[PDB]
RNA sequence: CGCACGGAGGCGAAGAACCACAGAUUUCCGAAUGAGAAUCUCUAACAAUUGCUUCGCGCAAUGAGGAACCCCGAGAACUGAAACAUCUCAGUAUCGGGAGGAACAGAAAACGCAACGUGAUGUCGUUAGUAACCGCGAGUGAACGCGAUACAGCCCAAAC
RNA sequence: ACUCGUACGGUCACUGAAUCCUGCCCAGUGCAGGUAUCUGAACACCUCGUACAAGAGGACGAAGGACCUGUCAACGGCGGG
RNA sequence: GCUUUACUGCAGGCUGUCGCUGAGGACUCUCACUCCGGGAGGAGGACACCGAUAGCCGGGCA
């Protein structure tokens, strides 16, 4: 397929919002990324 | 029940429509401003999709290129007039009024200036046999007797490619490319070979049509089929 | 047209047209159809003056038929924006009245007569 | 004595008598070449117009609106209905023509609301409606006293919910006693019974 | 120095944080309005429809949203009638259009406890399941008046 | 829509290549044509009625029907004695 | 769901009548209206179309 320089942005958060909840937050929250997409399992929109 | 083809028909959808998309043009009769002086030389001949017959080229002294609904005879190079006082030959137009009668005539106008309606398929022509300063009496290809105002033009000759429905189809094929050129869904299923929901002639253990086939003018659509209006039947008699 | 009846000849209109600017720089009229009704119902109209331009017509249709059984004479004239004038208005007038004349009665009683023989 | 918009009036109580029926039959053959909604220079009843709030003034529009004659224009019911609701024919529509024409009127004119309208007539086919229509927004109109209530934010879009005098008399209030129960103050608040 | 208690660091007595009011900034799509497009792109833009008009988009208006309420239109069926067609469900569900902070209504061509009487309009209580409707079946169903609430009365067309 | 189409067309149906053939029946039903006479609604018209109206009757009479004819490669039928 | 000379209706077709609609039991005309014609202009014409109503047919549909 042929991707827009739209959908490529969004493809592109999409991946990012696929990282991790930082080391940092579970310390300072004293203790999940509930959007955990995989290129398989999930199915994005478009 | 649901409705009958003959109803789907008039939706004009796809598969009931003539490919225009792929038709060569709307032969009718050149427009002359009057005194007939116009002239023009065929070009070419050309195969008319739309009608399974020949169809001349012609370029005009005026310059403008047109195809024109040739009659049998007409060739590359002759020389085609149209108007009040063109010449008495084949592939001339000219109005009823200046055509001599027992003249085979073809693409008669039916109001003048129309640009041709009756007579138009092949090898068909209407005879002119009346003359008159009101009207001018044709025999159509129908054998039906026509009073037309003299006014109303037409083309001088039978339309060319006469004979085409002396020699049968033989085989399936040869329809199916033949309908593919026109405005028809074919094959045919019989209506008495569909369910009654269907069609009125529909149902039973073995196939026969329910009522008998000759429908009143009256009937509405969705029930008018089989034998329409019939003022008889069979061979008989 | 529908409540016209007779041509009216832009010379004879000229006439009338004159008359009408000294009648109110010297006599007395009345401009606008309300105005001129009133003077034919009233009497006072000698001279009626009837735009042929008015759309709707409705307007005026009226005039020519009350004058007549009032004795008033009226004439027609071609635009309705030179009776405003002729009336000493900027805009245009569908109908005036010329109520008692001015310097002008002789003038006047001639273009009433010339009418009649008009038809 | 009788006014000359008195004429306009008695000449139109018999539109078919007179010079207004030659004018009629002039008429109604540029009307029926000419578009649904026609804006025109003048009304063609003044003393109407003028009766109905009519001003030759700045924001003051006129305009012949044409609408079909006869009943709804009715699709046959497509799933099952019981015999009295399986009509087609006869079946008429709540609203009449004038207001047809009305609603016509306002939306070719988006910025004016209507005043009032009235009839100019009919053919074979159509009737024809003249509607007088007011721009809210202009200062002509926002400072005469006359008309400036129509101005207000509620008179927006007033034919729509019917508060022309047409509106309100098609919606069975012009009586103030016996059988306007179901009409007043609303047909909606009365169930719709109306 | 948000939710959120970390690490590094920083800000605050030049009165920060924080709260109220006012203002600045405010990408792209979006009524979406220069034209096109699945949020991007192409080469000056009130696009479209209108009013006024210096007749030039110069000055203006409309569009779309909103929990329901409101007003104007279109308008079922299951169901009930122990079947069912009128009737009923119901002018309900749903659909089209439109306004406001409320809408609509409203100063009698009214009422008609018939009078020597009442006196714009909504609404609440009542009148009353009364009158009236109806395969006179099932069912349907007001008003005048009265007691309250709140009270307010005016402007044109024409005559001149 | 058919249709840039015009009876050598295109619509609506039946039968189902070729070959040899395709009888009899129009009473019923369908379709179509005709029709002296009969029947046949509303408007308008006339009489009665009502100071008007409701209403009753009359006159005229379209398509349709009666009646007549055509038609079965229309629906169908082709027996008892 | 389907059928039909089941009951009751609704479209649709045919037909009369009123409106559009005009001039001089049959007829002429042109000006509305319709169509043809680029047009000039031609054909048609108070009919047709359309709106309304009445009778007939009407499992096409509910
Ligand atoms: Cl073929
Ligand atoms: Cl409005
Ligand atoms: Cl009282
Ligand atoms: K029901
Ligand atoms: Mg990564
Ligand atoms: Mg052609
Ligand atoms: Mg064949
Ligand atoms: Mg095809
Ligand atoms: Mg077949
Ligand atoms: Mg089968
Ligand atoms: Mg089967
Ligand atoms: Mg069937
Ligand atoms: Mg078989
Ligand atoms: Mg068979
Ligand atoms: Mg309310
Ligand atoms: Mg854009
Ligand atoms: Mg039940
Ligand atoms: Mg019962
Ligand atoms: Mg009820
Ligand atoms: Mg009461
Ligand atoms: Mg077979
Ligand atoms: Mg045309
Ligand atoms: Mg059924
Ligand atoms: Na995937
Ligand atoms: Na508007
Ligand atoms: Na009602
Ligand atoms: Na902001
Ligand atoms: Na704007
Ligand atoms: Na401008
Ligand atoms: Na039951
Ligand atoms: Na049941
Ligand atoms: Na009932
Ligand atoms: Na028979
Ligand atoms: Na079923
Ligand atoms: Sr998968
Ligand atoms: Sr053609
Ligand atoms: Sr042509
Ligand atoms: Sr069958
Ligand atoms: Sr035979
Ligand atoms: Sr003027
Ligand atoms: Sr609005
Ligand atoms: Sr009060
Ligand atoms: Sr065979
Ligand atoms: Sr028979």
């Amino acid at each position: 397929g042929k991707k827009s320089k739209a959908t490529k942005k969004r493809l592109a958060k999409l991946d990012n919002q696929n990282s991790r909840v930082p080391a940092w937050v579970m310390l300072k929250t004293d203790r999940r990324n509930h959007k955990r997409r995989h290129w398989r399992r999930n199915d994005t929109d478009e | 029940g649901r409705r009958i083809q003959g109803q789907r028909r008039g939706r004009g959808t796809s598969t009931f429509r003539a490919p225009s998309h792929r038709y060569k043009a709307d032969l009718e009769h050149r427009k002359v401003e009057d005194g007939d002086v116009i002239a023009g030389t065929v070009v070419d001949i050309e195969h008319d999709p739309a009608r399974s017959a020949p169809v001349a080229a012609v370029e005009f002294e005026d310059g403008d290129r047109r195809l024109i609904l040739a009659p049998e005879g007409v060739g590359v190079g002759d020389e085609l007039q149209v108007g009040v006082s063109a010449e008495i030959a084949p592939g001339n137009t000219l109005p009823l009024a200046e055509i001599p009668e027992g003249v085979p005539v073809c693409n008669v106008e039916s109001s003048p200036g129309d640009g041709g309606k009756f007579a138009r398929a092949s090898g068909v022509n209407a005879q002119l046999l009346t003359h008159d300063r009101n009207v001018a009496v044709v025999k159509l290809p129908s054998g039906e007797m026509k009073r037309l105002d003299p006014q109303c033009r037409a083309t001088i000759g039978v339309v060319a490619g006469g004979g085409r429905t002396d020699k049968p189809f033989v085989k399936a094929g040869n329809k199916h490319h033949k309908m593919k050129a026109r405005g028809t869904k074919w094959p045919n299923v019989r209506g008495v070979a569909m369910n009654a929901v269907d069609h009125p002639f529909g149902g039973g253990g073995r196939q026969h049509p329910g009522k008998p086939k000759s429908i009143s003018r009256n009937a509405p659509p969705g029930r008018k089929v089989g034998d329409i209006a019939s003022k008889r039947t069979g061979r008989g008699g | 047209p529908v409540y016209v009846d007779f041509d009216v000849p832009a010379d004879l209109e000229d006439d009338a047209l004159e008359a009408l600017e000294v009648a109110r720089d010297t006599g007395a009229v009345k401009k606008g159809t309300n105005e001129t009704t009133k003077s034919i119902e009233r009497g006072s109209a000698e001279l009626v003056f009837v735009a042929e331009d008015v759309q709707p017509e409705e307007i005026v249709m009226h005039i020519p038929e009350l004058a007549d059984e009032k004795g008033v004479p009226f004439i027609f004239v071609e635009q309705q924006d030179d009776l405003g004038h002729a009336a000493g208005l900027e805009v245009g007038s569908a109908a005036a009245a010329v109520t008692d004349a001015g310097e002008a009665d002789a003038d006047v009683e001639d273009i009433a007569d010339k009418v009649e023989e008009l038809r | 004595a009788r006014s000359a918009y008195s004429y306009i009036r008695d000449a139109w109580k018999n539109p078919g008598d007179g010079q207004l029926a030659e004018l009629q039959w002039q008429r109604q053959q540029e009307w029926r070449n000419e578009g649904a909604v026609e804006r025109i220079e003048r009304p063609t009843r003044l003393d109407k117009a003028r009766s109905q709030g009519y001003k030759a003034k700045q924001g003051v529009i006129v305009a012949r609106v044409s609408v079909r004659k006869g009943s709804a224009r009715k699709r046959r019911h497509k799933a099952g209905r019981r015999s009295k609701r399986q009509g087609v024919t006869r079946i008429t529509r709540r609203k009449d023509i004038q207001r047809v024409a009305e609603e016509r009127a306002s939306r070719t004119f988006p910025n004016l609301r209507v005043l009032n309208s009235y009839s100019v007539g009919q053919d074979g086919r159509q009737k024809w409606h003249e509607v007088i229509l007011i721009d809210p927004n202009h200062p002509a109109i926002q400072n005469d006293d006359d008309l400036s209530w129509i101005c207000a934010d509620d008179q927006a879009d007033r034919v729509f919910r019917g508060l022309t005098g047409a509106g309100r008399r098609n919606r069975g209030l012009s009586g103030k006693g016996k059988g306007s129960e179901k009409t007043r103050p609303s047909l909606r608040s009365n169930g719709g019974k109306g």
